[PDB]
Parts: structure tokens; sequence; C-alpha cells
RNA sequence: CAGCGAAGGAUUUGGUGGAUUACUAGCUAAUAGCAAUCUAGGAAACUCAAAGAGUGCUAUGCGGAGUGCGCGAGAGCAUUUCCGGCAGCAGAGAUUUCAGCUGU
């Protein structure tokens, strides 16, 4: 992996201008830091795919891209005339869901329509669980609901009874999906029971944003309270409560490499090392007097004068793309990505043959929609009744 | 201040000559490779089907 | 501006690296040399262990290239990838290159300069990055198969724009059209520097002078009947007039 | 132990160490 | 794909070798990489016997370091580990593939 | 009131 | 044909710049700091995208010994039995490699 160091004790991290990286970077790299400009149309959500292949971008008023960034490849560029929230991809580029001004959306890789969604009355936050192949959307009205996007069916009409969706999530591990309603409640879900999994009381207020670390073991959340949490998962343990950041937090995302990030409205600020259990790893914002026992932040950036609606991590580079009001930007991170990536289920360099054999690998081995577990390993045991120790017809 | 980043180089992964196979680079991370359990349990069961 | 463009412009600025497996051979099969499935399948060890062995064959016939033998052609020059390595090592990479160009200008008419070059065109990928000063070191040579070849295989630069109905043309790009690349002020600002670089090198040759003086004398023919043209174009002409009376070849 | 200019000639080979050829494109000038 | 099985076989002599201290893990990574691809250029399709004969020359090099960092680092003649057979037995292993693989030329024969 | 509420219907779907 | 008529006339079309609403300066954590820092219609291709079929392509698995057995042997058993140490000797072999001895 790649990262950075002061080695010196004048200079900082975080104080460390994207123009003097891309200087001392390479070509290739500083070359990716693409900053497009689109104006016409609205705040623009940002998706990358589950590799770092393409892109999605989705401006407010009308205007959807699906696009390779690498090479600059036009795919699918269209402006429907209503609204569209958020979107993202379904598996591979082939496929993207938007969430137009109510009826969801799905579309081919050139730009045709595929499905008018009959449910999913309206939406707002889409999420893709890729080895469920899930299409799970929820929204303003107060229903997730889970769509299995092979077959077409639905799967579940969970109703949340917590009035609308502000922000979901999905766990990267066990597959299951973190809504955060206006009471502050980070309730977590899974398509076989109707009754809310666990529900954390993250913030207070409506929850801004939530976001899963890629090992499944900590859920960084933002309230419009100004606040920011750090959870385990595996044990429910509030972890540590950055209270009264100076503005409120709008979106949280983790990197492949547990790398904070958080929007202040026209600031991004990253934290590393922000997600032990210590003391030390809360992240603050200054060291008072030259304090070696905080969390002085990685790196920061302040935009000009835009609200970014949506960070986002590229998934195998070193480089994050955050959307803002006027458009996108890559922001080279140097410690935001695994650099060794595994090349049997998702690969940066995959060509066409090799796209159509994967996807339909992951296509015989889709795990059904039952087994969405709270943790993945509760499938080969036993039952918790019907005791342990086994009896041969002797005692009975 | 040192800073580096991937080296991704375009030439180990994919080959330079249009014949000879590309690396398939592989983690072995259980971070990685999420559901053990089930993705093994529906491989038995399209096994046994 | 809009979309398509606004990455049009980043597809061209990562022309160079290749992404996938089909624009790997899309790229790999460029070559001065072997047409296209040939050279989809050499390696670059291959073209390396040939190109050394021109190279050395054109350094007993000019001893002016074991410098390039140690520094561009060595055997980590294989591994040394262009687009991987920072700004101020890719600006000794290309003006070293521009050093072999205005070097190897002159030995075009035999085929070790080519086989010494096609492996610089093949690894360091100077038909798409370093483009100029190979154009306008080899556009004497315009009536050549090697440069009915160059310009086939080339991405065509800004300035030389009126060649573009002539790639993969077997017709070789005509006089009429080399005037009309060198009649403009942003072309002769360029031939001028570079014809600098040739002084100050001595690299100066009795075809190369000859062509320049040639289409200079047709330029300023063109503008006979332009006053103001004419006296746009005083300043650059009478410029390099100076700068090559400046030199002690008898040619220029 | 010091390192060895025959031992370090050989391990630009095994390790394709390329800082030589950059050191010397670096320190290359037309002196010509 | 067997690349990673030959790949794998490799990774215990350069285990040992790297948890005494003659090389270490930053430069043990390059050879594994330049090995990597080796092995994907010679069980590759359409091969060759020049690719077997350079990772021959690659091989024997990296044996005539090792022995150099080995008097010159530990001063010993060897370190009685299992490196110092098994990099010239996977250089008869790479010249029994050659000759399965290529009968032909009495060259490499 | 608290943190967490984990309830413990134990689900007949995938028992 | 005509006339009009100051060193040309008359058209096609791209780009940029200015308007198309009524002109109080930029940023931020905003009773202030910043502005150097918030830090401690048909046809060409290398135009691309998506499918399909055919041709190929290999698609491709402790050691020298010595020591007693296994019907001239290795296809297994088993090891201190010397070694895979040190310099020299002198027989060789292209400085570095082998052949037999002294001590070790």
């Amino acid at each position: 992996n790649g990262y950075l160091e002061p080695e010196n004790e004048l200079e900082k991290t975080f104080k460390v201008q994207q123009s003097e990286i891309k200087s001392s970077v390479d070509v290739s790299t500083a070359n990716k830091a693409l900053d497009l400009s689109l104006k016409e149309f609205g705040p623009y959500h940002i998706k990358y795919a589950k590799n770092g292949t393409h892109l999605l971008i989705t401006g407010r008023k009308g205007h959807v891209a699906s696009m390779d960034w690498r090479k600059g490849q036009l795919r699918a560029e269209l402006f429907l005339n209503e609204t569209c929230h958020s979107a993202t991809y379904l598996q591979n580029e082939q496929y993207f869901a938007v969430a137009q001004k109510k009826y969801t959306f799905i579309y081919d890789h050139e730009g045709t329509e595929l499905h008018r969604l009959k449910q999913h009355i309206e939406a707002r936050h889409l999420d893709f669980l890729p080895y469920h192949y899930l299409l799970v959307t929820a929204g303003e009205t107060g229903w997730l609901k889970y769509h299995d996007v092979s077959t077409g069916q639905l799967v579940s009409e969970l109703r949340t009874k917590a009035g609308p969706t502000m922000a979901m999530a999905q766990n990267p591990w066990n597959a299951v999906m973190h809504l955060g309603h206006s009471n502050g409640t980070v309730s977590l879900w899974s398509p076989s029971m109707p009754e809310p999994l666990v529900k954390l009381l993250s913030a207070r207020g409506p929850v801004n944003s939530i976001a899963i670390d890629r090992s499944g073991y900590y859920m960084a959340t933002t309230g419009a309270d100004r606040s920011m949490k750090i959870w385990d998962i595996r044990n429910f343990k509030q972890l540590h409560s950055v209270e009264s950041l100076p503005t409120p937090g709008t979106n949280v995302s983790i990197s492949d490499t547990g790398l904070l990030a958080l929007s202040r409205g026209p600031h991004v600020t990253l934290w590393k090392d922000a997600l032990k259990l210590s003391g030390d790893s809360k992240p603050c914002f200054g060291s008072m007097g030259g304090n070696p026992h905080r969390n002085t932040p990685y790196m920061s950036h302040l935009f000009a004068g835009n609200k970014v609606e949506n960070l986002g991590f590229v998934p195998f580079e070193d480089l994050l793309g955050v959307g803002h009001q006027t458009g996108i930007t890559n922001l080279i991170v140097p410690g935001a990505g695994e650099a060794n990536y595994d090349a049997l289920e998702l690969n940066p360099f995959e060509t066409k043959k090799q796209r159509q054999e994967q996807e339909v690998r992951t296509l015989l081995n889709k795990l059904p929609a039952d087994t969405i577990t709270l943790d993945p390993n509760s499938i080969g045991s036993v039952d918790k009744r019907s005791s342990t120790i086994r009896l041969n017809a002797k005692d009975l | 201040m040192k800073i580096k980043t991937i080296k991704r180089s375009a030439d180990d992964y994919v080959p330079v000559k249009s014949t000879q196979e590309s690396q398939m680079p592989r983690n072995l991370n259980p971070e990685l490779h999420p559901f053990e359990r089930a993705r093994e349990y529906t491989k038995a069961l399209n096994a046994t089907k | 501006s809009s979309l398509s463009d606004q990455l049009a412009q980043v597809a061209s600025n990562n022309a160079t690296v290749a992404l996938d497996r089909k624009r790997r051979q899309k790229l790999h099969s460029a070559s001065l040399i072997y047409n296209s499935k040939t050279a989809a399948t050499q390696d670059y060890d291959f073209i390396f262990e040939n190109a050394s062995k021109a190279l050395e064959e054109l350094s007993q016939i000019e001893p002016k290239f074991a410098i390039f033998s140690r520094t561009l052609f060595s055997e980590s020059s294989i591994s040394l990838d262009r687009n991987v390595q920072t700004k101020e090592e890719i600006k000794d990479l290309d003006n070293a290159i521009n050093a072999y160009l205005l070097l190897a200008s002159s030995k075009w008419y035999l085929a070790p300069t080519l086989h010494a070059t096609e492996w610089l065109v093949r690894r360091f990928q100077i038909h798409v990055k370093n483009t100029e000063m190979l154009l306008l070191s080899t556009l004497n040579y315009y009536q050549t198969p090697v440069f009915k070849r160059i310009l086939s295989i080339i991405k065509l630069p800004p300035l030389f724009n009126c060649l573009s109905n002539f790639v993969r043309s077997e017709k070789p790009p005509t006089a009429l059209t080399m005037i009309k690349l060198f009649n403009d002020m942003d072309f002769l600002k360029l031939y001028t520097s570079y014809l600098d670089q040739c002084i100050k090198h001595n690299a100066t040759y009795t075809n190369q002078l000859l062509f320049t003086t040639c289409c200079f004398i047709n330029v300023v023919a063109f503008n006979s009947n332009n006053d103001e043209k004419l006296n746009q174009l005083v300043p650059i002409l009478l410029e390099i007039s100076a700068k090559l009376l400046a030199s002690k070849s008898k040619d220029c | 132990p010091p390192p060895d200019e025959e031992e370090q000639l050989l391990a630009k080979f095994v390790f394709g160490d390329t800082t030589d050829l950059q050191e010397n494109l670096a320190k290359f000038n037309a002196d010509f | 794909s067997k690349t990673r099985y030959y790949l794998e076989q490799c990774i215990p002599e350069m285990d040992d070798l790297v948890e005494k201290g003659l090389f270490t893990k930053n430069e043990v990574s390059l050879i594994m990489k330049k090995r990597t691809d080796f092995e994907h250029r010679l069980n590759s399709r359409g091969s060759s016997i020049n690719d077997y004969i350079k990772y021959i020359n690659y091989e024997s090099n990296v044996n005539k370091l090792r022995a150099k960092r080995c008097k010159r680092i530990l001063q010993v003649k060897k370190t009685n580990s299992l490196s110092d057979w098994s990099i010239q037995q996977r250089i008869g292993f790479i010249y029994q593939r050659g000759t399965n693989k290529f009968p032909q030329d009495l060259k490499f024969w | 009131l608290q943190n967490v509420i984990i309830n413990e219907k134990v689900n007949k779907k995938n028992l």
C-alpha cells in the first residue's frame, strides 16, 4: 500500500496541498486525478463500480452518465427530464439503476431502459448486495424493499415504522442494511424477518450518513446534531464519539484500509488510524500544544464554495471521488486503497470474456435471500435448541 | 515529506504480448472474501443438484 | 464544456497507458517494421536485442551512440516504464530522446537506424507522446516509405493538421502540402527552435538544410503579395539567418 | 560487512534496479 | 492456473532465506515479482525456449548472488537451510519442463 | 434510555 | 445586354467574447480572521458497444554415496557411516573449478 509521513517535526500530514502531491506523484495517478466540471445540471452523486473500472454520475436535475473514467469512454449518457436522487451499478458496468422522481428505473449498458419498477414507489437511497444479487431501495415512504434482480422478483416489503430513511449503508461483510432514520436510530435490517434486527441509537436528531468498514467491524455515523460516532458492530459498543464538529457532517465514507472520510459541507477531512479501540484513536482537530496523542487528520481539502453531496472512495486506487455541486473531483489520498486486489472475484483489468464468465459464475453462486444473517457464520451450526450432546437411543 | 502511492504500472498485470496469460494477482484475506459459509454451502447445493 | 469532449481530453491524456488486453494490443501493434498481426506477438526482449545489434553497427558507423547504449539502450531499459515515473525523470527521458532523434535525423536512408529506433518507438512510446521532435526530425524524407509508415502510425499533433488526409494513404504528401504546413508562424517558430538545437549540436547536414531552405523560399514565395504577412514573417527567418551564420558549416 | 561492487552489479540484474539508469539519464547532457 | 501452484511451491525457501538475515522482504518481493512474470511467460500459451533460457539465466544469477551474500553477510560457505539445494533443484526442474515441452532443439538439450 | 436493543426472534425461515 | 459602383463583389459555416431579469466585490467555523494558512436517406474505420459461430492453442503433475535387505539393479525400507569444513601438497581443468594425502 502507499502511504505518506511527515519525516520532520515541522510540517504536518493534513496541510499538504493536492498540487504538491500531484507534483510529487507519478504521471499516471496524477493524470487519473480527474476533475470534471459540469455546471448546468445539479449536484452529482457519485458511484464507482465494485472495482475501479467505471463511474456513474447523477445530477439532481436530469443527468446520468455511466462512463469509464480511466480511459475516456462514454458508455451511457442520458438526460431524463425528471429529478434523479441517487443511482448505482448493479453487478457490472452493464446495468445501472437510477432512482428517478418517483419510479426507480434500471438501465442497460448503452442507456436504454429495461424496467420501470412498479414497486419502489419512490426512492432516495439504492444499494446493491453483490453476492446476493439484491437491489435494495429505501426512501421517503417508510418502506425498505429488496429486489432479487436476477429473476426479477421482489423479496421483502419491509415496513420501517420510522418515517423516511435518511441514510442507508450496506455492511459489506454480513450483508445487513443499516438504515438511519430521523430519530437518530440506526436500525440494521435483514430481508428474512420484518422486525429490524438491531436498533442502534447513535446520534440525536436525524442521522445524516452511515458508512461501514469493509471488514464489517466498524460503523461511522454522522448526525445533524453535529456529531460523529464510531461503532463496534460485532460487539455493539460505541467506540468513541466526536461531539461538536463545527458544522453538520454531511457524509462519511470509510476506505478499504480503514480511512475515515468526513464531508463538513465544503470540507473533506480524512483521518488515518481512527478505527482502533484506544483513546488515542479518537479523531480530533488539534494537537493541543503539539500533543502526540491526538489524531490530527491525515489529510484535508477545502473546496471553493460547493457543498459536497457524497464522498466515495475508489476501490483499488489511492484516490477518492467526491461529488459536489459543480461536478466531480478525484482526490489523491495515498493510503486509501487495497493495492493487492484479488483477481478471482473482481478485476480492474477484466476483459469482455472474463466479464461474462465472472458474472455468470456469481449468478450461479448467488446466495439466497434468506441467509442474510447478523453473523455470517451461523449456517453450518446446529440449532440453539435440540441440545448439544447427542444421545444415541439408550437413555431417552 | 515522503509520498508514494500504488504503482500499478500496467505491465505486470496486462501482458506485453497478445498470447501470454495475464496474472491473476491474489490476496487470501478473509477481509477480502466475505461470506465463507454461505458461499460454499451454495456450492454444495449446486453440486448436489 | 460538455462531458463528451471533457473526457475526450482525459482519454487523450491517458492514451499512452494500456488498461486491458484490447487496448494493449491496439497500442503494441504500432511498429515501423512489422505489420499488425506480426507485431502483436513480439516481446520486448526480441526487438530489444535486434535493436541493440542495429545500434552497435550504427555506433561503429557513427561513434556518438555508445552514450545511448549506456543510458537509453541498456538492459534495464526494457524494464523501465515511461508512464510510471515522475515528471522530472520523464523530462530527463524525453530530452534524451530528443538528443537521440536529432542525432539520428541523418541516418534514415539506411535500415540500421530503422531497427534502432523501432524499439525506442515500441518501448518508450514516442509515436504518441514524443511526436513533435520525431516528425520535424524526419520531415526531410517525405517521399519515403519510412515517412509514410511513421505518419501511418503517428497520432497527429495539433500543428501538422494539413497531413491528416495523408494518414494511411499510399500517396506520399506532396511539396505543396509541405509548404502549406510551413505556412504559419506558429509552425515556423517551432521549426526555428528545432534548427537552433541542430545548430548548437552541429547536427546540421546537406539534406536537412537543403529541404529547410527550399521550404523557406517557397513560404516567402507564397507570401510575396501579402505585405503585412511578409513583414510579420521577417523576424523569424532573419533570426535564423543570423543564427545560421554563427555556425561553421559552409552549407548552412 | 561492506557491500561488494561485483555483488551490486549482480544485484542490478537480479532486482531490475533501474536507479542507475535513471541516475545516468539525469546526469547525461549534450556535451558534444 | 497451475502457475499459482508453482509460485507458491517456491515460497518456503525464500521464507527461510528471509528469516535468516541475508535478504529482506523488500527485495525478495522483487525477485518474487520477476519470478511470477517468468512463470507466467513459461507456462502460458505460445511460449518459447528463449523464455526458458532467460528463466535459467535469472535463477542461476540469483543463486550466485545467494552464495555471494552468504559468504559476505554470514561469512560461511552455506547456512544448511532449505534454500541451498532448492534453487538449483528448481533450475533442474525448469530444465525438465523445457525438455518435455520442447524436445526439438539440441541447443537446450 | 440505553444504547442498543437486540431482539431475539429466532427466524423460522433459516431454521 | 444594361446600369450601380473610392486600392474587390456576393454567399455558406465553426469557435470565442458581450447581452438576453435590475449592475452593493471572494472564502470560512462569520459582530472576526483569510486573501502566502488555519495550524501547536445510402457508403469508408484502427469508430466503439453487445451478442453468436467457426478456426486454432497443450487445454498440460535433506544430497553424493556407503551400509543390509527388495529378483546386475533401483522401484522402497535405514542412516552418523564419511561428507556437503579449514588451509597446504601435487595430478589436472578455464583468476575459479575437479582428482587423491597431512593435520583438522
